[PDB]
RNA sequence: AAUAGAAAAAAGUAGGUAAGGGAAGUCGGCAAAAUAGAUCCGUAACUUCGGGAAAAGGAUUGGCUCUGAGGACAUUAAUGU
RNA sequence: GGAAAAACCGUAAAUCCUAUCUUUUAAAGGAAGGAGAAGUCGUAACAAGGUUUCCGUAGGUGAACCUGCGGAAGGAUCAU
RNA sequence: AUUUCAAAGAAUCAUUCUUUUUAAAAUCCGAUUUUGUUACUUUGAGUAAAUUAGAGUGUUCAAAGCAAACAGUUAAAGCAUUGUGUUUGAAUACUAUAGCAUGGAAUAACAAAAUUGAACAAGCUAAAAUUUUUUGUUCUUAUUUUGGCUUAGUUACGAUU
RNA sequence: AACCUGGUUGAUCUUGCCAGUAGUCAUAUGCUUGUCUCAAAGAUUAAGCCAUGCAAGUGAAAGUAUAUAUAUAUAUAUGUAGAAACUGCGAACGGCUCAUUAAAACAGUUAUAGUCUACUUGACAUUUAUAAGGAUAACUACGGAAAAGCUGUAGCUAAUACUUGCAUUAUCCUUUUGGAUAAGUAUUUGUUAGAAGGAAUUAUAACAAAGAAGUAACACGUAAAGUGUGUAUCAAUCGAGUUUCUGACCUAUCAGCUUUUGAUGUUAGGGUAUUGGCCUAACAUGGCUAUGACGGGUAACGGGGAAUUAGAGUUCGAUUCCGGAGAGGGAGCCUGAGAAAUAGCUACCACAUCUAAGGAAGGCAGCAGGCGCGUAAAUUACCCAAUUCUAAAGAAGAGAGG
């Protein structure tokens, strides 16, 4: 496909003198998507074809913003227990996640992210699975079991 | 310098205590140039020694087509895919595009075929152009400021074409 | 600065030291190496607080300068040398050999071993690594390297190990029927035959353990030290053999001396 | 241009310039000096909310050698003039 | 090989000019609140308190207050 | 509001606890064993001591402490075949409200959701594999099998009040 | 121990407060004190100031002694001690205070496949030799300065200080024989192959290039053949840095914040011990916000916990343990494995001491003790016997500790 960036697309570990792409098992009952296996895409922060380690905790959240370059913001929604009244209250937390060129995620999709290697200042997690989902209420106001 | 004092995840101004510790750095850039070799040894934590190249000249350059590498003089620094500063000043880093003399490679090809190990699909026309003028574009593959060297590979095929076009005519 | 904190305080010590509130402000901090600090006892505790062969730490020092004491059948030069989860103390003059084990109460006891079994110990491998030249090396709980280790031995297997030549004699493969000894769980210092070994991807691993009294309890795979086969314990387990007693049974027994 | 020349002091008139202090001057800072162009920042009391405002208060500005941004035409996305 | 000395970036204390915010704290005069003594002046409210009361509101008034406008009874009428 | 009610036995004091069996789909030798997610709950794992609850233990009692106890005028005894004290004790639990594993039939949530969907049989077809096949860097063709895709039929076929 | 009385009135029931009443390992104080056991004790107020003293050194088989002493045999032979000094290693701990800090620090819980690791422990190495190269201290002498942990010459001389430097294994042919061929541990690049882990661009194996550093020119001594100290790589271990999730007191008379000065992302590099806007350039225009962001307050170090608890709770947590922070204020380095150390160093500001008037040196929130502050708090005591720590680690040190 077309090029448009100022960097050569290495896709490290590809190899070029052995007879005729790179991707890995990813594990934990998970597997590469069809667009990972057959796609032309190049990245280094992609979990499938990058060197980023799919280590640590794996959680589900809801995508609230999808408009950064290959990067998503997921809200993790929860009920916080209040001991004093012996009652619960609604609470939530935002997790910045890499999105992959594999996944064309949309608002209110559930996403299964992993802890992985910290990428930068804010961004530290990465999507491993996109579970497609529809909610017509505005994302900032939405509560789900994720 | 390193660590804490940058803005909060909220955008807030975080108040700082816990004074700067030894394990928190901020240390000088490499500025290796083109000229008769000079490197200074740097002492890192644990007495781990690093090499800060200040001048360089002959690196180890790898011929992709046969997968072999030889130590070779660099003729010039010619292009940088980032800033205009590095290339104008002729200061070289692992991004940089330099030019090497083709005689080790030319000799090796003569040794293998008898005119200019084992059979492949052999020399490419872009590689042939570079060899023909005796002066060959190459990409540095090592970090001079850390390793003391700017060893590299001759820049090949699609990467060569893309950068050759990007480098140019307008210039 | 903010470097290596050298000392150890009294109630900063692990529980099974038994260095009481009175009688001192500090505990000895172990020398590095043979086993982890938290999974060790020094010679001082054994000689003074358990065996009672010294009045003071100074009397321990007097014992240690004299060269009659041997650990792993080899002379050791300091009081803070660690005696680990399991190893052999030999006292030449009395001709005594003790092997160190955890008791059912969860504290370290030196259990008398004879000459014949003294020449070997049974050693759980913590890791088995492939080093250059296509050469295996095992890494043991007691901090020994075994080069040339048999390739079908695996990373939770135990191994019978000579102590003069350092050669491996045999190995005991970890399986669902294996006799196992618990290192440090809630089930600490006790033995069973394994009901099931349970493996799950990218997480801590569980073993279900069956008792000599034929009761069942859970324990983590990480802290369980293979110790025999369903035929027999391979080493000499303590005289009360890891057995569970209830609180009610224990007090009823306590009165029934 | 209702004149020229020579000499060059006072004094005059139109101008300049002046150490150190800085309105102690006088009717009054009058006179004179300081400020001043652009670009970038920053801008209060108060206010009929429009203003105040170029407020106040700062910074930058030469010469050279480079880099980037901003057109027009014609060959099926790239390549040309 | 090599000391002093200089120069350049990069850290960067401190000093000074402002700018904003914080804290007490001054100030003539203005204008408040409470405490004390059987002080001066009315007689306002309490009963139909001798003009039913109270609300909202505005204007007057040395005041306590009065008057207008529209409400309510917490009315002195819950009754042709 | 709404979706799988129950039945019979055995144990046991008229009572109580328990076990067996009653549709469907997949799998293994006509019999055998599996079947949404989360909240909630059960057990667990792993978990600083001091403190705290709390056991053992007459510090002169108690506050305390973590010690002690037994017999012997120096042996009876145990065990080595004249040598050698002994029993011991220094427990157990609380140890987030979260994370980790874990049994769960109720209760809650959520999930797919006929302005049309998916379960099967049939025929065509391109992907991968099987079987075939000469010549000591390496080479033609062919039957077949498995999954994917287009099209007529066939299910108790497919929407709670 | 799951608990109440007196007070509106002429008298009453109600609302409602006030008052009593009890506790406080919570402070102060008044009076009184025959005993004994037990023993908190200059936090709240000034992280204010400090007189004098003391608080970290280290040599018993194992670096260096023609200062010297000494036991045998006889100014000689052996030897054995040895003031002293170079060298080595420690002083990064422990002690002290709680000023600063409000999603940071702290607590549980991850992750480190993103890393470093001295002592200690176990594995165990690859491209002139009966012993090499000098140069330096103490030391000898002349000196210099009022003072000071100031130091100058010249001649020396050692080291385990400093610098050089001396096969053999495996593949192919041949009988447990004889020939031929190769041979760099980390570290780095380019090319492939690919025992383990849930996951590998990992272990590992090969190729082509570079490439540190190295593998003892050292000391004791096991029948009435042993050991120490040193050494590359690897692992272990004592640890440490980062890093995941979850958890805050009061405040809206604090509602929009952040973004030219990296805020948020992407790319490329540099830097780092390593990930990382950590730092530079180029390119995007994001990101965070009533679940109270952003400010502001707190007499706010955090936890284990403490007080009162019938059950909830409520108040409190300088203050024996764990973790953090700090060493007059700020800041910066050096050394070393480990320090942004503080009885390390440098500088500025705030203080301040001796001066010979040139100059020079100083830092109690270590232990006493003093001043000031105050409502408020002890001795310049004695000792290393125990508890432990550090060293050339027994035998010595330690106002740690008793």
């Amino acid at each position: 496909d077309v090029q448009h960036e100022r960097a050569y697309q290495k896709q490290e570990g590809a190899s070029f003198f052995n007879s005729k792409r790179y991707w890995k098992k990813v594990g934990l009952g998970f597997a590469t998507p069809k667009e990972a296996k057959e796609g032309v895409y190049v990245d280094k922060k992609c979990p499938f074809t990058g060197n980023v380690s799919i280590r640590g905790r794996i959680l589900k959240g809801m995508v609230i913003s999808n408009k950064m370059k290959r990067t998503i913001i997921i809200r993790r929604n929860y009920l916080h227990y209040v001991k004093k009244y012996n009652r619960f209250e609604k609470r939530h937390k935002n997790i910045p996640c890499h999105c992959s060129p594999c996944f064309d995620v949309k608002e209110g999709d559930i996403v299964t992210v992993g802890q992985c290697r910290p990428l930068s200042k804010t961004v530290r997690f990465n999507v491993l699975h996109v579970e497609k989902h529809q909610i017509f209420g505005s994302a900032r106001k939405q509560f789900v079991l994720f | 310098r390193d660590g804490r004092h940058k803005l909060r995840l909220t955008g807030g101004k975080k108040k700082i205590h816990k004074k700067k510790r030894k394990y928190e750095l901020g240390r000088p850039p490499s500025n290796t140039k083109l000229g008769s070799r000079q490197v200074h040894v740097v002492r890192g934590r644990g007495r781990n020694y690093k090499y800060r190249a200040i001048k360089l000249d002959s690196g180890s350059f790898s011929w992709p087509t046969f997968g072999i590498s030889k130590n070779t003089r660099i003729i010039d620094v010619v292009y940088n895919a980032s800033n205009n500063e590095l290339v104008r000043t002729k200061t070289l880093v692992k991004n940089c595009i330099v030019v090497i003399d083709s005689h080790p490679f030319t000799t090796w090809y003569e040794n293998t075929f008898g005119t200019t190990i084992g059979k492949s699909k052999n020399i490419d026309p872009l590689l042939l152009e570079q060899f023909k003028q005796g002066r060959v574009l190459a990409c540095i593959s090592s970090r001079p400021g850390q390793c003391g060297k700017a060893d590299g590979y001759i820049i090949e095929g699609d990467e060569l074409l893309f950068y050759k076009r990007k480098m140019d005519k307008r210039n | 600065g903010k470097g290596i904190k050298k000392h150890l305080k009294r109630v900063n010590a692990p529980s099974h030291w038994m260095l009481n509130k009175m009688g001192g402000q500090y505990a000895p901090k172990t020398s590095s190496g043979p086993h982890k600090l938290l999974e060790s006892i020094p010679l001082v505790i054994l000689l003074r607080n358990r065996l009672k062969y010294a009045l003071t730490f100074d009397e321990v020092k007097m014992i240690l300068i004299q060269k009659i004491v041997k650990v792993d059948n080899k002379v050791r030069t300091d009081c803070t040398f660690p005696v680990g989860l399991m190893d052999v103390i030999h006292i030449t003059k009395s001709n005594e050999y003790f092997r160190l084990l955890y008791d059912i109460k969860g504290r370290f006891v030196p259990h008398r071993i004879t000459n014949e079994e003294s020449k070997y110990k049974l050693c759980k491998v913590k890791k088995i690594l492939l080093r250059k030249g296509r050469l295996s090396i095992a890494v043991t709980h007691d901090g020994r390297s075994i080069p040339y280790i048999h390739p079908d031995v695996k990373v939770n297997d135990t191994v019978r190990l000579d102590l003069e030549t350092g050669k491996v004699l045999e190995h005991l493969k970890f399986q669902v029927g294996s006799l196992v000894m618990v290192t440090a769980g809630h089930s600490v210092g006790r033995v069973g035959v394994i009901s099931s070994i349970d493996k799950n991807m990218g997480t801590y691993d569980i073993i279900h353990v069956k008792d000599s009294r034929n009761k069942v309890f859970a324990t983590r795979l990480s802290n369980v030290f293979v110790i025999g086969d369903n035929t027999k314990p391979y080493i000499s387990l303590p005289r009360e053999k890891g057995i569970k007693l209830d609180i009610i049974e224990e007090r009823r027994n306590r009165l029934k001396a």
